[PDB]
DNA sequence: CTGACCTTTGACCTAGTTTG
DNA sequence: CAAACTAGGTCAAAGGTCAG
């Protein structure tokens, strides 16, 4: 849920 | 990119009629300059980069069946390299380098490539920072309070020291994770479970890189911590290690490249008995086609290493085996301690998790 | 020309990474290479000075790799014959049955405090079980006491695991109670008993786990080479090897069509420790805290 | 003791 | 076991060969 | 001749041995 951030932006 | 005829490592050229190395020249010249005899041995030795200074014997004879010639010594250019530019073995290369197998070499070439740029520090780095041959600084030593006071509740320093790296390689192997064909397709919940269990065994899988039986680097590589170091601090931080350090000796007698732990990484990533998956007929699907190309990239990185595609999947139950371990470590600081600041990021990861 | 940086000694050049001395140098390098653990008798404080410094060797190797020694700087003997194996072939094409699977087949055809009557009961059919898997008996009887011990947890599960294929939502104790999921839950353990069902009996159910299959799985699971205490685990750790062999090509014989199936077979080993760990823990818990309601062969096993 | 005897034949 | 003392390896550089 | 390569030589650094 602070991975979702990573995982959503390039 | 050619080999050495005789024992492995890149040539230096061509010596006496042959493709060899440095090491393999001037053997075969010191063998020669001075009448050197070396008692047989019936056994046909393996010559290889290591064994190649075992049996003298075994390797000048194997050398001379290469076709080491003192009157095949040869000047100049290469007038005709054209012809022998082909890597002499493209012919191979339509019919190893495929069909539904030269997709897989295709796969790999792609992950170490994605390897290379999403971490700093490889294991190739790191070997020679350990094996010393480079042109750095050796490592800045640190055994104790002395040492480690030069760094520019100490248990503490350093175990905050490293929750603080996890953090930073969990973006690393974020972005690697976002290579690897179809992370991205799959749904964004398993996504994220995939990888709250992915990156601590990647960690220590990565982590045992840079690892000997007597110590570890660090921060770049320009630092190195004893192991004796570590394993004498306050009473619950002492055992924190050994088993990574345990772990780490074992996996590194694989001897695996970077190129063999950049598909391994893919696979742990992606495993389809993660707790909390929805779609695992996707997952699994990549996994499956992720290890049909690892167990190619090991019988030709390593022709020799029986059973290594099974011996390096059981590593993989040894890294949960310490994972959980660690976490129970983890849970036990909760109590023997009040100040447990442990990074946000890393509270996500590890709360939940088994 | 320069002083040695460990002991104090003329140093006769470089060796290793560091200015050390001849002495100091093959100090190093014996370490290394018997791969020697020293320890140390004060405070590991002991003094090196080119007097003293034999007065301790765990603090002069400490003094070696501070002084920034470096280990992977050796090499090793450029004496040996390197190879273990008997010449031409040892058992005439691999006999690739050294470890005959048809053996571990009919080895393997040979709410919490009733879980546990049944592992009691079936923690005899182990010695059972383990008897009967070639080169079992043939090892030191103290590795199999070590070897046993260290496995029986996850042994135990996997066996049960799999005995509870089809019978969904539950399982089935060796003896013929019937647990069923939301059984435990009740009893706090719903957590753990939940993830024997997903990642285990699951996983092994859509598989079509033969029985063969998982008695290979529990060999090695046994034949392991890492349990603190073997005299010897060279050996164990290639009788392992062996059953990697037999079962991987077990499974080019029994299926054809799925190349990937010995790999997805050797997968089911990480949970069933994560699994087997997590319910150790549920044990030194259950233990210590007198509730006591186990027998006596659980005694020695925790 | 137990895991011995058992063994122990 | 240590460590004085002796043998090899092989990475790097120079001086001479051959192709275009 | 320049450019593109090699046989050799060199010396630090690894390896070995075997009285003490
Ligand atoms: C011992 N080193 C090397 C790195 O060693 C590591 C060991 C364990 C981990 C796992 C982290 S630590 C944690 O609590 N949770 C995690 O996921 C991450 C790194 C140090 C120590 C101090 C400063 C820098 N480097
Ligand atoms: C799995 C499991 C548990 C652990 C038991 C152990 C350590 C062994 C069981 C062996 C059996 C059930 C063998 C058989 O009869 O085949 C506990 C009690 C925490 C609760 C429910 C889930
Ligand atoms: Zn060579
Ligand atoms: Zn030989
Ligand atoms: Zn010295
Ligand atoms: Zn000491």
């Amino acid at each position: 849920k602070i991975l979702h951030r990573l995982l959503q932006d390039s | 990119a050619i080999e050495c005829r005789v024992c492995g490592d890149k040539a230096s050229g061509f010596h006496y009629g042959v493709h060899a190395c440095e090491g393999c020249k001037g053997f075969f010249r010191r063998t020669i300059r001075l009448k050197l005899i070396y008692d047989r041995c019936d056994l046909n030795c393996r010559i290889h980069k290591k064994s190649r200074n075992k049996c003298q014997y075994c390797r000048f004879q194997k050398c001379l069946a290469v076709g080491m010639s003192h009157n095949a010594i040869r000047f100049g250019r290469m007038p005709q390299a054209e012809k022998e530019k082909l890597l002499a073995e493209i012919s191979s290369d339509i019919d190893q380098l495929n069909p539904e197998s030269a997709d897989l070499r295709a796969l790999a070439k792609h992950l170490y490539d994605s390897y290379i740029k999403s971490f700093p520090l490889t294991k190739a780095k790191a070997r020679a920072i350990l094996t010393g041959k480079t042109t750095d600084k050796s490592p800045f030593v640190i055994y104790d309070m002395n040492s480690l006071m030069m760094g520019e509740e100490v248990a503490i320093r350093i175990f905050q020291g490293c929750q603080f790296r996890s953090v930073e390689a969990v973006q690393e192997i974020t972005e690697y994770a976002k290579s690897i064909p179809g992370f991205v397709n799959l749904d964004l919940n398993d996504q994220v479970t995939l990888l709250k269990y992915g990156v601590h065994e990647i960690i220590y899988t990565m982590l045992a890189s840079l690892m000997n039986k007597d110590g570890v680097l660090i921060s770049e590589g320009q630092g190195f911590m004893t192991r004796e170091f570590l394993k004498s601090l306050r009473k619950p931080f002492g055992d924190f290690m050994e088993p990574k350090f345990e772990f780490a000796v074992k996996f590194n007698a694989l001897e695996l490249d970077d190129s063999d732990l950049a598909i391994f990484i893919a696979v742990i990533i992606l495993s389809g008995d993660r707790p909390g998956l929805l779609n695992v007929k996707p997952i699994e699907d990549i996994q499956d086609n992720l290890l049909q190309a690892l167990e190619l990239q090991l019988k030709l990185n390593h022709p020799e290493s029986s059973q290594l595609f099974a011996k390096l999947l059981q590593k993989m139950t040894d890294l949960r085996q310490i994972v959980t371990e660690h976490v129970q470590l983890l849970q036990v600081i909760k109590k023997t301690e009040t100040d447990m600041s442990l990074h946000p990021l890393l509270q996500e990861i590890y709360k939940d998790l088994y | 020309k320069h002083i040695c940086a460990i002991c104090g000694d003329r140093s006769s050049g470089k060796h290793y990474g560091v200015y050390s001395c001849e002495g100091c140098k093959g100090f190093f390098k014996r370490t290394v290479r018997k791969d020697l653990t020293y320890t140390c008798r004060d405070n590991k404080d002991c003094l090196i000075d080119k007097r003293q410094r034999n007065r301790c060797q765990y603090c002069r190797y400490q003094k070696c790799l501070a002084m920034g020694m470096k280990r992977e700087a050796v090499q090793e003997e450029r004496q040996r014959g390197k190879d273990r194996n008997e010449n031409e072939v040892e058992s005439t094409s691999s006999a690739n049955e050294d470890m005959p699977v048809e053996r571990i087949l009919e080895a393997e055809l040979a709410p919490v405090t009733n879980i546990c009557q049944a592992a009691d009961k079936q923690l005899f059919t182990l010695v059972e079980w383990a008897k009967r898997i070639p080169h079992f008996s043939e090892l030191p009887l103290d590795d199999q006491v070590i070897l046993l011990r260290a496995g029986w947890n996850e042994l135990l599960i996997a066996s049960f695991s799999h005995r509870s294929i089809a019978v969904k939502d539950g399982i089935l104790l060796a003896t013929g109670l019937h647990v069923h999921r939301n059984s435990a839950h009740s009893a706090g353990v719903g957590a753990i008993f939940d993830r024997v069902l997903t990642e285990l009996v699951s996983k092994m159910r859509d598989m079509q786990m033969d029985k063969t299959e998982l008695g290979c799985l529990r060999a090695i699971v046994l034949f392991n080479p890492d349990s603190k205490g073997l005299s010897n685990p060279a050996e164990v750790e290639a009788l392992r090897e062996k059953v990697y062999a037999s079962l991987e090509a077990y499974c080019k014989h029994k299926y054809p069509e799925q190349p990937g199936r010995f790999a997805k077979l050797l997968l089911r080993l990480p949970a069933l420790r994560s699994i087997g760990l997590k319910c150790l823990e549920h044990l030194f818990f259950f233990k210590l805290i007198g509730d006591t309601p186990i027998d006596t062969f659980l005694m020695e096993m925790l």
